[PDB]
RNA sequence: GAGGUGUCAGAAAAGUUACCAUAGGGAUAACUGGCUUGUGGCGGCCAAGCGUUCAUAGCGACGUCGCUUUUUGAUCCUUCG
RNA sequence: AUCUCUCAAAUAAUAACGGAGGUGUCCCAAGGCCAGCUCAGUGCGGACAGAAACCACACAUAGAGCAAAAGGGCAAAUGCUG
RNA sequence: GAUUAGAGGCCUUAGGGUCGAAACGAUCUUAACCUAUUCUCAAACUUUAAAUGGGUAAGAACCUUAACUUUCUUGAUAUGAAGAUCAAGGUUAUGAUAUAAAUGUCCCAGUGGGCCACUUUUGGUAAGCAGAACUGGCGCUGUGGGAUGAACCAAACGUAAUGUUACGUGCCCAAAUUAACAACUCAUGCAGAUACCAUGAAAGGCGUUGGUUGCUUAAAACAGCAGGACGGUGAUCAUGGAAGUCGAAAUCCGCUAAGGAGUGUGUAACAACUCACCUGCCGAAGCAACUAGCCCUUAAAAUGGAUGGCGCUUAAGUUGUAU
RNA sequence: GCCAACGACCAUACCACGCUGAAUACAUCGGUUCUCGUCCGAUCACCGAAAUUAAGCAGCGUCGCGGGCGGUUAGUACUUAGAUGGGGGACCGCUUGGGAACACCGCGUGUUGUUGGCCU
């Protein structure tokens, strides 16, 4: 069926086809008050893959969206994190990364030091006086569900503990028991230091050798026992507090026209002659029988 | 109430509908819009001829039926029953605008001096632009003297001045007669009931190729 | 009594006898019906423009007191 | 169409990805009565699969059978993974698994209906009642969740989407169910 | 265009026009010609015209002072062209009178003025 | 017997013309308007909290309101005859820009620059606007194919 | 804010005068004229047929289009001193 | 008095006892707003299984729903459910 | 939405069947269905889409530039936005005008019933009726012109002399029966005559005058007067006759320049019998429908009288036009 | 020449079908102790990788649909303006200037922002 059904059809746009935005959150995310004219709203972007979790800082303009700051879990190999790139422990240091990377951009490395000794502290940073108004930040959850315990809040957690400025509430944290808080504030000390994962190595330390052949694999390949995980984080965090390397790369370059590579599109001379290569075959298949 | 014929010589009331909103519409009895051998192919009737008028003349529904019957009886008495394809090309969707005057018998005794003046339907009529082809015959070439000399007695039921065209098309198709021949000869005109197929090249391949197959084999 | 009514006849012609006349024309138009304040925020700044020769240049040396503004080029 | 295949030796179009796994099994208890007929059916399913049975508030009043809207007319459930493969083979002896031809849909999934639901190794317990059942197991290919994931969610195409033959292959290769074109 | 009959004049019309039935407009009144003075007195400094054949020059040759060079004239008072008007019905190119005539205006102004 | 009132007569106006239904773009939620950026008032069918009513749509105006998510306009409409000003409040996605200023601003900066190049030779400004003129008097060789070239009609009979 | 004004900017409100007495109105009829003609008297046309046969002597169906003002309504243009 | 669709000749405005209608209600959810989740149909289906129920899977540009007339909008909503 | 025609179909929705016990084999057909179309349509349907007319804008109340201002919800340049104040700046920025522009009172006397034509247009069959949108006019307005007539078309009216024009010249009528004609049109009881406007339709004409397209003729056509015109075959269809003939299935030919199972007077048989046809005869145009100017039929009113009267007719007439 | 994230314009970007895809990746795939929802660890959620380039996605092919866009249709249709222009009216012919469209033919099948990273 459905011949003319294509004619009156129209679409939802491009990112709805590939499932990238929603257009319902982002519009009422970036609904800037018009009294302020083009002061940017400066939201924070966190997206995730099966192997990587990402952290971006961007804002809208008229033509589009400039993304001033970026992050990956790919940088964490420089900070002693080899595996486990989709942990809530790993979620902390990623938000911690850009939390001082912007402070190198605007020079606010001294002020807004943030929560230093993290053991699960609900520390909204205070707006300081007599000088720099603090750079506010807003949170997007993208397309994932903002249930109590999503890992996207862990990217917020290192961001809010690094000195960034968010209207931030606490009811959607993992470990805060929804019936009823009772803020067990030390549960993030088990989250950020990976103890919620580190017990699962220890609670499978003696039960199955095949458990290590299963998930939390490659920890055995590097001798990562279930004891020393938090200090890898703590040494990374001060090194995060030392300096983010700001992704300097100077290969420069092996990129251009390699090799062609994507099938340049067969213009009018090679279209109709390909038809002419195909038209003369069909009369030849009839000229064969007579 | 089957008002006399002089009252609708001019399309000056509104282009009316026939709705799914107003119930009460009577019957247009024109249940046939074409006569002759409708089972004929295109090759049976090469000749074509219409009958046309020269105004914005409003045409009543009734002489369409006379236009059916009157040329029918001549053509069944002259040149065989099935040797043509009569077509009256026109549907009377337009309605006329009536208050019925059955205000008699005394027991009712108010309705209308002219308060108010709504309408009721009693019949239909047809709206004709200039050069709008109405009554047409698709036959063979040997009956040009049969149809037009029967078409006299249908022109004197459709009012006013009417001219007579002899087509140069090949029957009721949308193709000229000399144009009809050369593109038919290979594949490009594929035969159907009353018409043909315009350009089977697009597409994309196999419909051209299936038409390529049966003309060779 | 249905005589003839409702009708816009001649009425336009009698309007184009005195010209059609965009309201007046003005320069410093009224300010009412807006955001009510915004408006009085200007009233502070309307008390602020005190210098054309005295304090307009004193801040310029104090611009260089913080060795310029190299940092805040984005915010 | 006009696209060169040329079969670069990374696959013979073999099976690392078309490995044909069961998506789910749907159990349905279509009872024509609520209330006592519902709850007598309800204590069956909690030991067939151990799952919480999901009921069905009915559509509307067709008036033909005295049944209305919102009736909680029937019982159903869904079972997938590590539990469906045993309850099906407990049914194949009841099914006498050389099954008839249709019995089959072209989607690559199929189902059947049974009488005398006691014979899968359960106690009869005459306080519960006898029950005829219908079943529907859903096979699939792992990657089919792209039509049903929350994000980046796309359709299939002709492949890896199944035909009726794929299950009919899988019905006859393993479990040896001959097709019975009857 | 149905109500005006506009045309392109020759030499001898425009010389004869401002001469014969030309008036001039200083201080928004209408005092005709009688010397070279009635242009020179009020066109001398800000504009550059002081003889009647120089007011010719900024109209018949067309220039950048033209827009002030014929609000300076009051409209003339042409008389009525004897022989008549041929019909006065239509535009020129079917019946003949008003409109895009543009070249046979000279046979009019030899009569009409 | 009615206009009177509030949204009657919106057959082809107030909806969305073809193949543009559904979710709004997000370009127009971004735009910025100062005092004096002359703007239009037009119709829309995707922000259903606010409209300009049945008479305005198709008129443009000045802006002398800057607010949360609204625009307050001056606009001229015909009373008989006291053509007044009106102050209409409207959410932003009803509104398109004027481009009628948008030629005129590059009428400015050319004149600031073409006088600036004229500031080295002196003459001449030539800086106002003039449409097309009576052109010239060419002489035209055939050059290309001498005359006749004779299309004379004969077409009626059909 | 509400109790209330639906004849909706807000009187509380049933009849008829062939005994009826007044200001007036053609801004508004019955009567007389007037343009119009669904109505009806009134012809034309083409012939489906009838007329034993024969379409056209006389007829003329189905449909086609036209005048008069006897009525029949229409309308309110004139006369309500 | 009062509401729509036309009547309306593409700004708006507007006629007669012109045409089609509508209203003097109704809802603590049919409101406010976050959350999940997409209907009209139609295909192949499946003990008792048709017009019969219920589950499954595909196609589902909205052909529905949105208290009420008629227009208009409406597709991770302004609908279903919570 | 509503809507006409068939076609294309594996169809299995399948209705009648059919070869078959039914067929489950097979076979059409008819209903469904899809596929390609096709005839037409829309005041309350829209995929595009006009002209006329809506709207703002076409700078010195500017245009760029500084750093100041902000008691602010926004924002660390304590940005941005707007504000005050310096710096640079052509000749001011589309045409054509301004009979002068610009405003506050008396709410100032009136008036709050209208009419018409063109287009656009509802109500009604309709009207010199009603009902309107956009203009112009009539009421308020005379006026020159269709005799006449508030609106038609010229022009919008201080008192005067001259000269000259938008309707019309036979004459009452002021001006041509033009030192301008080409054709037009015959009317036996209103031939026709200057837009609204005060009329005339459906259908013909060996009435005329212009045409287009068909044929055919000089191997002499038409009209016009000469010769033949049946048999093989009463083979045959038809017996109310068929034998050539009410009507014919058929079906050729023989004969021959030309004679056909035949053209014939509501000829029931044979026949009688002339056509067709060919040639004589005469020898330059003829004939078929077709189209459309006027006259022509149409087309009938009551007081006796109307291009406006007298009247006209190779015009004073209907048409294109000279001066 | 690509890949991701964020987009922007939102079909030249779509769909049907076929083909390819180096790297980076995206994915796919795997488990259920905790967060956690669940009838159902499939969708959701937490852990992370064995296996995979089949699909998805990207790139491309189709006298593909669709849509974009050009050229003709066509100065035709309608039309603002004007008349002592005809016609029995209907309706049309001119003067005045704007001036279309579906069909019909052709061309084209995403362009791009910043942010990285890859390098056939």
């Amino acid at each position: 069926k459905n011949k003319q059904y294509f004619k009156r059809y129209q679409v939802k746009f491009r990112r709805r086809r590939e499932g990238k935005t929603d257009y319902y959150a982002r519009k009422r995310l970036t609904f800037q008050d018009k009294n302020k004219y083009n002061t940017p709203k400066y939201r924070l972007i966190v997206r995730l893959s099966n192997k990587d979790i990402t952290v971006q800082i961007a804002y809208a303009r008229i033509e589009g969206d400039r993304v001033v700051c970026a992050a990956y879990s790919h940088e964490l190999p420089k900070y002693g994190i080899q595996v486990g790139l989709t942990n809530y422990a790993a979620a902390y240091c990623t938000g911690l990364l850009v939390a001082r990377r912007v402070l190198n951009k605007l020079g606010l490395d001294s002020l807004y030091a943030g929560c230093t000794e993290v053991t699960g502290e609900e520390f909204n940073v205070e707006p300081v006086d007599d000088g720099p108004g603090a750079f506010r930040c807003f949170l997007d959850v993208g397309l994932a569900r903002t249930t109590t315990g999503a890992r996207v809040f862990g990217a917020m957690k290192g961001a809010v503990d690094g000195g960034l400025n968010i209207p931030h509430s606490v009811k959607r944290f993992p470990g805060y028991s929804a019936e009823t808080k009772s803020f067990n504030a030390d549960v993030h000390r088990a989250h950020i230091f990976g103890q919620h994962v580190a017990d699962y190595m220890r609670s499978l330390e003696e039960e199955d050798e095949e458990s290590f052949k299963r998930q939390f694999s490659r920890y055995i390949k590097l001798g990562i026992r279930a004891d020393d995980l938090e200090d890898i984080y703590k040494k990374a965090h001060q090194a995060i507090r030392n300096d983010p390397t700001h992704k300097v790369t100077a290969k420069k370059s092996s990129a251009v026209t390699k090799k062609r590579w994507n099938a340049k599109k067969l213009t009018n001379e090679q279209r109709k002659t390909k038809i002419a290569a195909h038209k003369a075959a069909y009369v030849a298949k009839l000229q064969s029988e007579t | 109430g089957r008002r006399p014929a002089r009252c609708y010589r001019y399309c000056k009331n509104k282009p009316y509908p026939k709705s799914r909103f107003c119930r009460g519409v009577p019957d247009p009895k024109i249940r046939i819009f074409d006569l002759g051998r409708k089972k004929a192919t295109v090759e049976d009737f090469p000749l074509c001829v219409h009958l046309v008028s020269d105004e914005y003349e409003q045409l009543s529904s009734e002489a369409l039926e006379a236009g059916r019957i009157c040329c029918n009886k001549y053509l069944v008495k002259y040149c065989g029953k099935d040797q043509f394809h009569i077509r009256m090309r026109l549907h009377p969707f337009h309605v006329i605008r009536i208050n019925k005057m059955l205000s008699c018998a005394g027991a009712d005794r108010l309705q209308t001096g002219m308060r108010g003046a709504f309408g009721k339907p009693q019949g239909t009529v047809a709206r004709v632009r200039i050069g709008q082809p109405i009554m047409s015959v698709r036959s063979s070439d040997r009956y040009k003297a049969q149809v037009i000399e029967a078409l006299r007695r249908a022109k004197f039921k459709f009012p006013g001045r009417q001219k007579i065209y002899v087509s140069k098309k090949w029957g009721f198709t949308k193709y000229e007669r000399e144009r009809y021949e050369e593109l038919r000869d290979d594949n490009r005109l594929e035969p159907d009931g009353c018409n043909v197929k315009y350009r089977p090249e697009h597409g994309p391949i196999a419909a051209w190729e299936k038409a390529q197959r049966d003309v060779y084999a | 009594a249905k005589s003839k009514n409702h009708t816009n006849h001649n009425q336009n012609k009698k309007a184009h006898r005195n010209g059609i006349k965009r309201p007046l024309r003005k320069r410093h138009e009224s300010t009412l019906g807006m955001d009510v304040k915004f408006l009085i925020n200007q009233r502070y700044a309307r008390k602020g423009n005190l210098s054309r020769e005295e304090s307009v240049k004193r801040y310029n040396e104090r611009i260089a007191s913080q060795k310029g503004k190299p940092k805040p080029v984005t915010l | 169409m006009a696209a060169v295949t040329k079969k670069i030796k990374r696959d013979p179009a073999k099976n690392p990805m078309r490995d044909l796994h069961i998506r789910k099994l749907c159990l349905n208890i279509c009872v024509g009565e609520s209330g006592d007929r519902l709850t007598r059916a309800a204590k069956v399913l909690e030991q067939l699969t151990g799952q919480q049975p999901v009921f069905s508030k009915a559509r509307y009043t067709v008036r033909s059978f005295g049944i209305r809207r919102n009736e909680k007319i029937a019982v159903h459930c869904t079972v997938r993974g590590a539990k469906a493969e045993e309850i099906l083979e407990r049914g194949l002896k009841v099914r006498e698994y050389e099954l008839r031809r249709e019995n089959f849909s072209s989607t690559g999934n199929f189902g059947f209906g049974i009488q005398e639901h006691i014979d899968l190794g359960i106690k009869y317990d005459p306080s519960i009642g006898i029950y005829g059942l219908d079943f529907y197991v859903v096979l699939g290919r792992p990657g089919y969740n792209v039509n049903h994931r929350k994000r980046k969610s796309g359709t299939v195409g002709f492949q890896h989407r199944l035909t009726k033959e794929d299950a009919m292959k899988w019905f006859q290769q393993k479990y040896d169910g001959i097709i019975l074109n009857t | 265009e149905p109500y005006i009959t506009w045309g392109y004049p020759n030499l001898k019309s425009v010389r004869e026009l401002i001469y014969k039935r030309g008036f001039v407009k200083h201080n928004r009144q209408r005092v005709p010609i009688t010397d070279n003075f009635v242009i020179e007195r009020k066109l001398r400094q800000a504009h550059q015209i002081q003889c009647v054949e120089d007011l010719v020059h900024e109209i018949f040759t067309v220039g950048p002072n033209f827009k002030y060079a014929s609000n300076f004239l009051w409209p003339f008072k042409l008389n009525t062209p004897t022989g008549g008007w041929r019909k006065k019905a239509n535009h020129y190119v079917n019946g003949g009178d008003f409109g895009n005539r543009e070249d046979q205006i000279n046979r009019l102004l030899r009569k009409m003025v | 017997t009615n206009s009177k009132g509030y949204r009657r007569g919106t057959r082809d106006m107030f909806s969305r013309p073809f193949r543009k239904h559904g979710v709004i773009p997000l370009s127009t939620y971004m735009r910025v308007f100062k005092i004096g950026d002359i703007v239009d008032i037009k119709g829309h069918g995707a922000v259903q909290k606010g409209l300009p009513y049945k008479a305005y749509h198709g008129k443009t105006g000045r802006i002398f309101n800057v607010t949360q998510h609204a625009v307050g306009v001056i606009v001229n409409k015909r009373v008989r005859g006291k053509i007044l000003a009106k102050r209409v409040n409207v959410r932003i996605e009803h509104i398109h820009h004027s481009k009628c200023r948008e030629d005129f601003l590059r009428r400015v900066k050319e004149n600031e620059r073409l006088l600036k190049e004229a500031k080295e030779k002196g003459q001449w400004v030539s800086l106002k606007r003039q449409p097309e003129q009576p052109k010239k008097a060419h002489f035209v060789k055939k050059l290309e194919e001498p005359i006749a070239l004779a299309p004379i009609p004969y077409e009626f009979i059909a």
